Formats: structure tokens, C-alpha cells, sequence
């Protein structure tokens, strides 16, 4: 009799059940399609393939992401996701149980219906609900309150909430994340000499910058120390014993997030595009979330980016000002720990929307139940 | 009464671990 809980990722789908700590299942948000019909042949009657069992087969395939910059675009792929979900990871009857579904910061009226109707008419669960990506992984931590820096693989967004609600209108979006990041630490390490260009080498910069990245608290000085002495080195070995050296690409790939302007963005550093938006807000608040800047998704892992937060929304701030800067150990799978937690609670029971309430208002009901 | 929703996400829940 328990629930389900998706977070969609544009880059990595992770579910799992309600009242429990962690996924169970976490994979790639890909939808693998043959790229001619001589792939079809031997296909043995299926059409497409998702997650990891996308890409081993995925020069037969071509590989679709339904999911952009955290919006979902190409629906009947998505459709293709969610079955995979609740039947192949869960290994679940979606039409019998409750649903937590996450709707990134801004998920337009009909994305947010469109999703709705595919759930009760097309997968009929006996009930279900959609929370903002962001406000759960600010519950994950036990608060009602706070500015959330969600960062993932597609998309970074600074969200404000007080007492429950986002701010839409103190919304901080910024196009820059993972997938970014990731593949100018190619850039920077073909400037260096290697070569990653296969889409192996690709997956090889992901784990290398996963592994051996982090936020530098003054960087012209960590940038003036990496080049005078060897002291900042470290070293990768590949699959075929072959070992690289990462120099001071090692902070200057996530270094991008503060300075965007480095992959070419006129866009704000993140640290500045958080205070942009602590002061889009009213007077009296702003003071309560300059100190409960918490942060979420894979891209905030960064070792060293709350000890440079601190650093910049400080100097940027009030003299007097006090911050708080939350990151979390599992700050990765805050997102879904947040609809876990919230679809274990007593008082969200009475919250969900229910097959037999569908029927008398139709979709246009997400607008009335899920606030 | 909502407000209580809260009044519990503040005060926590406790996860069933797992593996
Ligand atoms: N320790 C780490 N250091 C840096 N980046 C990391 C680390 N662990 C994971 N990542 C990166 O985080 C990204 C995945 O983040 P996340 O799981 O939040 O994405 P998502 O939900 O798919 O994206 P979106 O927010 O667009 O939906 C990947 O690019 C991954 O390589
Ligand atoms: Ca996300």
C-alpha cells in the first residue's frame, strides 16, 4: 500500500518508494531509438531502449534527451521514461500506487497538466501529485524556509520560499550546469594536449571532474600556486592503464559557475545571481534566507563551494548581514529525499489528487491542489 | 490546514535505510 516517488533529471532519472532514504533505482534520462530500419530487424518485435540499457547499444541507436534545460519537451519519449520507471526499475503497477512527481522552478500550465493527464489516463495510478524540484530539497533539510541553489546536469536555479511557496518572481535561472561544466573541462584539457573526443573519453572527463574537481576559496592565488609549484597535481589512470595529470584544470572547470563568462556567458555568476535574488524580495525576509542558502543537485557537489559561497554572498551583502551557507552531504539526492519525505507525511495524504477526482475537473486541477 | 504540513516538515520523519 506504499507510494511512488520520481524526480525527473535531464540528465538522470532517480527513483524509489516513499519512506525510504535513497533511490533504488537512479539511470540516464536517454531514449534510444534505432537510426535505421536494418537495427530493427533482429530488434525481436521491441521499438526503443532507456537508461543504461541505451547506451551499451548506443551506436545502433540515437540517443534523445525528453528532458531540456529541466522542461520537458519531447513528451512521448518522456512517456517512454516514466513506463521504464515504474515497470523496469521499481518493477511496479503504476495504476496502484500514489505518485510524487517534480515539476522543475517555472513548469509551465500545460507541462504541468500535460504530465498530470499521462499519469491518470494513460498509466491510471490510483492517485499522484507534483512538487517544484527545488522546494522538496529544501524540505529534505527540515525547512519551510530559505533560498535553494538547485544545480544539476541541465540547469541552475536560485529559488527563494517563504512558508511553503516559491517566489516566481524571484526566480534566478541560469542555463549553465553539469553537461557545461563537464565538457569544458574537455575543452581545457585538449588545450592541455589530451584527447577526448570519442563519447567514451567524454564519460572519462565526467568521472575525472567528478573525482578530482573542486571550488578554490581565492582563485588567482590557487591559479598562482598551481603554476609556480607541482604541490596542486594529482593523477588519472584510464581503462587501458594509461595515466593523465590534471593541473589546475581541477578548479578551473567549476570555476565556471562563478564566472560564466568563461565558457561565454553573459550571464551572472552564480554567486552574484544568488544575491540578485535575495534582493528581488521583500524587506524584512531577505534577512531569514541570506542565512539559509541551501544547496541541491550533482553540480553543487564541488568540494569547497560552500567555503567560497560564504566568501561571495558575503562581500556582497550587509556589513551586518548574517549568512548561512547549507550544503548537505547528500545533496545530490536531496531533490527526491524531499518528495519522499513529503509523501510520507500524514497532513499530504489529504493532499494528493485522486483518480476519482480527476474525472469531475479534469487536468486543469493541478492548479488547485498542488498550489 | 496546511500549516501543520509544515509544522511537520520542520520537526523531520525517520527514512527506512536500505542495501
Ligand atoms: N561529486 C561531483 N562533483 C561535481 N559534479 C558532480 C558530482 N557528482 C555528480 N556530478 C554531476 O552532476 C550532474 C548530475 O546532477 P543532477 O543529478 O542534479 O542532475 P539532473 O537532475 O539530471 O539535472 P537537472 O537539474 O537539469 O534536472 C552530472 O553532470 C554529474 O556529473
Ligand atoms: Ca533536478
Amino acid at each position: 500500500t506504499t507510494a511512488l516517488v520520481c524526480d525527473n533529471g535531464s540528465g538522470l532519472v532517480k527513483a524509489g518508494f516513499a519512506g525510504d532514504d535513497a533511490p533504488r533505482a537512479v539511470f540516464p534520462s536517454i531514449v534510444g531509438r534505432p537510426r535505421h530500419q536494418g537495427v530493427m530487424v533482429g530488434m525481436g518485435q521491441k521499438d526503443s531502449y532507456v537508461g543504461d540499457e541505451a547506451q551499451s547499444k548506443r551506436g545502433i541507436l540515437t540517443l534523445k534527451y525528453p528532458i531540456e534545460h529541466g522542461i520537458i519537451t519531447n513528451w512521448d519519449d518522456m512517456e517512454k521514461i516514466w513506463h521504464h520507471t515504474f515497470y523496469n526499475e521499481l518493477r511496479v503497477a503504476p495504476e496502484e500506487h500514489p505518485t510524487l512527481l517534480t515539476e522543475a522552478p517555472l513548469n509551465p500550465k500545460a507541462n504541468r497538466e500535460k504530465m498530470t493527464q499521462i499519469m491518470f489516463e494513460t498509466f491510471n495510478v490510483p492517485a499522484m501529485y507534483v512538487a517544484i524540484q527545488a522546494v522538496l530539497s529544501l524540505y529534505a533539510s527540515g525547512r519551510t524556509t530559505g533560498i535553494v541553489l538547485d544545480s544539476g546536469d541541465g540547469v541552475t536555479h536560485n529559488v527563494p520560499i517563504y512558508e511553503g511557496y516559491a517566489l516566481p518572481h524571484a526566480i534566478m535561472r541560469l542555463d549553465l550546469a553539469g553537461r557545461d561544466l563537464t565538457d569544458y573541462l574537455m575543452k581545457i584539457l585538449t588545450e592541455r594536449g589530451y584527447s577526448f573526443v570519442t563519447t567514451a573519453e567524454r564519460e572519462i572527463v565526467r568521472d575525472i571532474k567528478e573525482k578530482l574537481c573542486y571550488v578554490a576559496l581565492d582563485f588567482e592565488n590557487e591559479m598562482a600556486t598551481a603554476a609556480s609549484s607541482s604541490s596542486l597535481e594529482k593523477s588519472y589512470e584510464l581503462p587501458d592503464g594509461q595515466v593523465i595529470t590534471i593541473g589546475n584544470e581541477r578548479f578551473r572547470c567549476p570555476e565556471t559557475l562563478f564566472q560564466p563568462s568563461f565558457i561565454g556567458m553573459e550571464s551572472a555568476g552564480i554567486h552574484e545571481t544568488t544575491y540578485n535574488s535575495i534582493m528581488k524580495c521583500d524587506i524584512d525576509i531577505r534577512k531569514d534566507l541570506y542565512a539559509n542558502n541551501v544547496m541541491s543537485g550533482g553540480t553543487t557537489m564541488y568540494p569547497g563551494i560552500a567555503d567560497r559561497m560564504q566568501k561571495e554572498i558575503t562581500a556582497l551583502a550587509p556589513s551586518t548581514m548574517k549568512i548561512k551557507i547549507i550544503a548537505p552531504p547528500e545533496r545530490k539526492y536531496s531533490v527526491w529525499i524531499g518528495g519522499s519525505i513529503l509523501a510520507s507525511l500524514s497532513t499530504f495524504q489529504q493532499m494528493w489528487i485522486t483518480k476519482q477526482e480527476y474525472d469531475e475537473a479534469g487536468p486543469s486541477i493541478v492548479h488547485r491542489k498542488c498550489f | 490546514g496546511r500549516d501543520a504540513l509544515l509544522d511537520q516538515i520542520r520537526q523531520g520523519i525517520q527514512l527506512k535505510s536500505v542495501a
